[PDB]
């Protein structure tokens, strides 16, 4: 019943190939897939609107049943990113509880809902473009 | 739920006591369905130098569900892309329970010796297989001494 790292990372792969959030390999013919490149298209109602953040996740050799690393490259402004490196704190609730059935897409879909809290979205955003 | 179904211990019995050809598959002590399998690359093939190391999956659901199976060995070929994904009718749509996992493993064997760049379902890598054969073919075999295991 535990689907291996390898065929939990070919099946999220597959979910990803085929509206907020999508990622993807950073390398075509990285065999072992540790490396992923996600986006998330910032929410409504926020001064996130129309923003598209790129992001990388690593899922390293103990994935899912250990949580992977998440590093934002698009400069954002929101509190569970430090505002240095771009690495998303170990605190954020995803990332602290992290369960095996979590996914990349649960993680996505969760850093998209923080940036719509009444705090976080009125938080002014760096000039569209910029990096970290 | 408290046991394997039958099904998975006989076949994987049988996969140690009547071993096909060229071909090795055993599980791991931690998970009795995740399978280390190897395949020698077919004589006379641009692969007869090594022998490729695969994973094999059997789902929860397995045998309604097909196997899950992928090469670990980077290679060349038109029907197996660059994360090792295969492209064969039996792991797809067309998987039955009459199949089992024997099936699954020659098919594999024959699709080595057999590439099929003119399937409509061929990768990336048919072009070149189409345009110019020898040098893909080439490319193979130098990838085959590159990254695969070495036969004796």
């Amino acid at each position: 019943s535990k689907v291996p790292r390898n065929f939990r990372l070919l099946e999220e792969l597959e979910k990803g190939e085929k509206e907020s959030c999508s990622y993807g390999l950073a390398d075509s013919d990285d065999i072992t897939m540790t490396k992923w490149n996600g986006t998330i298209l910032g929410p409504p109602h926020s001064n996130h609107e129309n923003r598209i953040y790129s992001l990388s996740i690593d899922c390293g050799p103990n994935y899912p049943d250990s949580p992977p690393k998440v590093t934002f490259i698009s400069k954002i402004n929101l509190p569970c990113v430090n505002p240095t490196t771009g690495e998303v704190q170990t605190d954020f609730h995803t990332l602290r509880d992290w369960k095996r059935a979590y996914t990349m897409e649960t993680l996505l879909l969760d850093l998209r809902k923080e940036m719509a809290t009444p705090a976080n979205k009125k938080l002014r955003q760096p000039k569209e473009g910029e990096t970290f | 739920a408290a046991s394997l179904p039958k099904r998975i211990i006989k076949e994987t019995e049988k996969l140690v006591s009547d071993p096909v050809p060229g071909i090795t598959a055993e599980p791991h002590d931690d998970n009795l369905r995740y399978f280390q399998v190897t395949i020698e690359g077919p004589e006379q093939s641009p692969y007869e130098d090594g022998i490729f190391e695969l994973e094999l999956y059997l789902p929860d659901d397995y045998p309604m569900e097909a196997p899950k199976v992928r090469f670990l060995t980077k290679i060349y070929h038109p029907n197996i892309d660059r994360l090792g994904r295969i492209c064969l009718d039996v792991l797809k749509t067309n998987w039955s329970p009459a199949l089992q996992i024997r099936t699954v493993l020659l098919s594999i064997q024959a699709l080595l010796a057999s590439p099929n760049p003119n399937d409509p379902l061929a990768n990336d890598v048919a072009e070149d297989w189409i345009k110019n054969e020898q040098g893909a073919k080439a490319k193979a075999r130098e990838w085959t001494k590159l990254y695969a295991k070495k036969k004796p």
